[PDB]
């Protein structure tokens, strides 16, 4: 019965789609199992996914389709024909901000499909070409996406050339654009095959199609449309390029027209703009390799004077393609222009450098650029300064800064290698992490700082530098955290992992460790459950740091945090009570939380945060044994909180938190303060001063009952330290003078239950 | 010996079929994932037993630890998809193994009556 269980995995995966944490893990685990099943029973899994995709097609819809298409792509990329062609391929055609993601995903699916399927996708394309000869072009666009090799490219060109004159003008246009991408698809995937082309049937197809496409070009607009393909088709004819460098006359007149259009002598802006696109594509093509270099040398200077002119800016992806190509051709005049200049040039430079890192054996590596690191650092500092001090100009500095941080994520080594310099760089990134108005930048600054904290990076900043800089970062981040906090805290966990790794290979440090300790304790009360769990995880790394240092007080309780909404807060408070030993950190965390809590209390007189802060103060406060005395007096004042909208909730939560969660080491202070307060309810003749006092007494009885019910280990030791006798006598004496009404009877009953 | 592999597998599968404790199931399915990869030619025997519960755990469950073995078994099965059907246990007399070890008379009792009477008549004078 294997088929039946494969279908059960497929059916599980379908029902777990968003359109219909554990469901995330289950979904990914199912997807990964389907992929690994597809590695063998490929058509069962693909059929199921196809069937699901049909059903789904007939925010959560897009996410479901993305999950299905990502699964399909990874299955197809793992492939060791009929329904691929008759069932899947039409659905992938149907797909061809989430629409662009879906188009990208579907294209990756189609690319993967096409590798082993090509003859079928080409048969669909060839059939629509035939239909077009006797206008709906969408199947022709599939030529953009499909995997193409040298033999397949030759076939596509041959099929096209034969039919091209019989096609309608809109179909001819769709073909022209689509073949331009199809050429690039081959060159990018199979650079070795393009290199071999420069080391006659392809050239015959390319020349035939060139002359056909030239015959189509009857107007300025059609000329501008075809020139990017005509340069490709000419690049597919190395021997024609060699002849026209000295039947070919129209190819020479085309290159001369491109030169004239780059040099500004063509009046038509559309032809100059198109000529830029064509000559960038030529420059690009040369990097994947020859006579082509002579053609590049004839146009590159005019192309640089078109795209990189600070006095007359062109009208970014095209400029990036140009700069990357120029760098690959010769690894810097236009580079210095981009370092100096319009912010759009700074943008194009940085994105070009990022592409150079992230995208062949003869291509120059990024390391030639490590002469310009000082200028890149200056550009970063300036851009940072301009983004923070900030409408259209401001928005442009944001996109630039994001790109510079992405560049730092792509490679730190550049910045560090030419060079305080490192401290400035890290400080600038660190300054972005807090910024609420730029979440995308902050996220990337964190990733950048993380890769800057990997071993190989730190060496380039060693140990005396690591300590100073990394602690300064920690101290600053923690200081902000104690003033997207959750994501910053996750990242701070991974930074601590990196610090532990760096020390395992091995005054601001004490300050940083203390502020970190403060921050982590302050996260234990945070209203976000995820934040609390992450903070717990951070104590593990604080312990690991100390193990690594010491191997050359709280540690047991930190390891218990590491081992771990209302249930979690209860568990946290139970652990906080087990902190016996004072530290600068825990003390300061208490004082800061107390200060915040007093401010929040005034504002209240957000509630769940105040409850959690209250609980934290109650649980940790023993370490501080004054500020604690004042907090306890304030809690006692809140037991009788008369506030109309939040008073019941305040009284209930103070009662429950004092009664279940207070530190055992504070019981001696609590009983003295309760005693002293209740004693004020009597005059000098020992008569009872009878609503506030009655309410205090009821809450006191419940609080004391809850304390005495509690079996927290070590609580017995502290219960002994202060006498209850005068307090309990005063409680019963107070309750005796309450009349025989229902509420007073309940209070008498509760006091009996306390006494028991 | 494939009979010993089949018996071992059938016992583990029997223990999965019935036990309600998810912690038992973690241990057992981890051993079935290795055992599937180890004894792939014999593994088909157990498939009938596993089929009902594996459908149930795939469609229902949300523990990754238990699912990791289950997905491993399905992958292993498909990867090696036979030389021994469920009938193979019947040939040597074990088709009842998963039968009997399920949850809690006449036909069995009459044979036991004859057996006990024969036990007495052989052993007791």
């Amino acid at each position: 019965r294997p088929v039946e269980w494969v279908q059960a995995v497929v059916s599980r995966f379908d029902e777990q789609l968003p359109i219909k944490t554990h469901t995330k893990v289950s979904t990914e685990h199912n997807k990964e199992c389907l992929i690994n099943i597809s590695k063998y029973k490929f058509s069962l899994v693909i059929s199921g996914l196809t069937t699901i995709l049909k059903n789904v097609n007939n925010k959560n819809l897009y996410l479901s389709q993305l999950i299905i298409l990502d699964t399909l792509e990874k299955c197809l990329a793992g492939q060791p024909e009929t329904m691929l062609v008759k069932q899947l391929l039409p659905e992938i055609c149907h797909f061809l901000q989430h629409a662009a993601e879906l188009r990208n995903s579907a294209s990756g699916v189609l690319f993967s499909l096409s590798c082993n399927n090509f003859n079928a996708v080409f048969s669909r394309i060839s059939t629509r070409l035939q239909e077009l000869t006797v206008v709906d072009v969408h199947d022709i666009e599939l030529l953009q996406y499909i995997n193409v090799d040298c033999a397949k490219l030759k076939r596509l060109l041959k099929e096209t050339a034969f039919k091209f004159k019989a096609l309608k003008k809109v179909a001819q246009l769709a073909v022209i654009n689509s073949l331009e991408k199809a050429f690039w698809n081959w060159v990018e995937n199979y650079p070795d095959e393009f290199t071999k082309l420069y080391q006659t049937d392809m050239a015959e197809c390319a020349e035939k199609l060139f002359d056909l496409v030239d015959g189509f070009a009857e107007s300025t607009k059609r000329k501008a449309a075809v020139w990017p393909l005509q340069i490709i088709l000419l690049i597919l004819c190395p021997e024609i390029i060699q002849d026209i460098s000295k039947n070919n006359m129209n190819k020479k007149l085309f290159l001369d027209s491109l030169r004239k259009a780059l040099a500004g002598h063509g009046g038509s802006r559309q032809l100059t703009e198109s000529a830029a696109i064509a000559c960038v594509k030529l420059c690009k093509a040369s990097t994947y390799i020859s006579v082509i270099f002579l053609l590049v040398q004839s146009m590159v200077v005019d192309l640089k004077n078109l795209l990189f002119n600070p006095s007359k800016p062109f009208s970014v992806d095209l400029m990036i393609d140009c700069l990357v190509s120029c760098f690959r051709i010769s690894p810097n005049q236009h580079f210095k222009i981009c370092l100096a200049s319009p912010s759009t040039f700074h943008y194009v430079l940085v994105n070009s450098l990022h592409r150079i890192i992230t995208n062949l054996d003869w291509w120059p590596k990024i390391d030639a650029v490590y002469c310009h690191s000082v200028e890149l650092r200056n550009m970063f500092g300036e851009t940072l300064h301009k983004a923070v001090q900030g409408d259209l100009e401001t928005r442009s500095y944001k996109y630039l800064l994001l790109s510079m941080v992405k560049l730092i994520h792509a490679d730190p080594k550049l910045l560090l290698c030419n060079p305080g310099s490192t401290a400035e760089l890290i400080t600038g990134l660190v300054q972005l992490v807090p910024q609420s108005h730029m979440p995308e930048i902050a996220q990337e600054a964190m990733e950048a700082l993380l890769v800057l904290h990997q071993l190989d990076s730190i060496d380039l900043w060693p140990v005396e530098t690591f300590w100073e800089i990394s602690s300064q970062m920690l101290f600053y981040i923690c200081k902000k955290l104690t003033s997207s906090s959750t994501e910053i805290l996750k990242w701070l966990r991974e930074i601590l992992i990196c610090r532990n790794k760096f020390l395992l290979k091995n005054p601001i440090c004490r300050q940083a460790q203390t502020k970190l300790e403060v921050a982590l304790y302050m996260f234990l009360w945070n209203p976000d459950t995820e934040a609390v769990l992450v903070a717990m995880s951070c104590f593990r790394h604080l312990c690991e740091e100390a193990d690594i240092r010491c191997g050359v007080p709280n540690y047991n309780t930190f390891m218990e945090f590491a081992s771990v909404r209302a249930a979690l807060q209860k568990r946290v408070m139970a652990l906080l009570r087990r902190i016996e030993h004072p530290t600068a950190g825990n003390t300061e965390a208490w004082e800061d939380t107390h200060a915040k809590w007093e401010q929040a209390t005034k504002l209240i007189l957000s509630l769940q945060e105040w409850i959690n802060m209250t609980g934290f103060l109650c649980a940790l406060g023993g370490v501080c044994l004054t500020p604690v005395s004042k907090f306890m007096d304030r809690l006692l004042s809140l037991m009788v909180c008369n506030h109309e909208k939040v008073g019941l909730q305040i009284r209930t939560n103070v009662k429950d938190l004092v009664g279940l969660e207070l530190s055992p080491a504070l019981y001696p202070m609590l009983f003295n303060k309760l005693k002293n307060t209740i004693s004020k309810f009597f005059d000098s003749q020992g008569q009872v001063l009878l609503d506030t006092n009655t309410q205090f007494v009821e809450q006191t009885i419940a609080i004391m009952k809850n304390l005495l019910d509690n079996h927290t280990e070590g609580s017995s030791e502290h219960l002994g330290q202060a006498s209850i006798e005068t307090m309990m006598l005063n409680l019963v004496r107070y309750v005796r003078v309450l009349g025989n009404m229902v509420h007073a009877i309940q209070i008498k009953t509760k006091l009996c239950q306390l006494v028991e | 010996d494939p009979k010993i592999q089949a018996l071992l597998l059938t016992v583990l599968a029997t223990l999965v079929k019935y036990t309600t404790d998810e912690f038992d199931q973690r241990i057992l399915y981890e051993y079935l994932a290795e055992a599937s990869v180890v004894f792939p030619k014999v593994f088909p025997v157990v498939h009938n037993l596993l089929d009902s519960k594996i459908n149930t755990l795939l469609s229902l469950c949300q523990d990754p630890n238990l699912l990791n073995p289950i997905h491993g078994i399905v992958q292993s099965v498909v990867y090696h998809e036979p030389q021994y059907q469920t009938s193979y246990l019947q040939s040597f007399g074990f088709n009842g193994l998963w039968r009997f070890a399920g949850p809690f008379i006449p036909d069995y009792a009459e044979l036991i009556v004859k057996f006990l009477d024969a036990l007495i008549d052989t052993y007791l004078p």
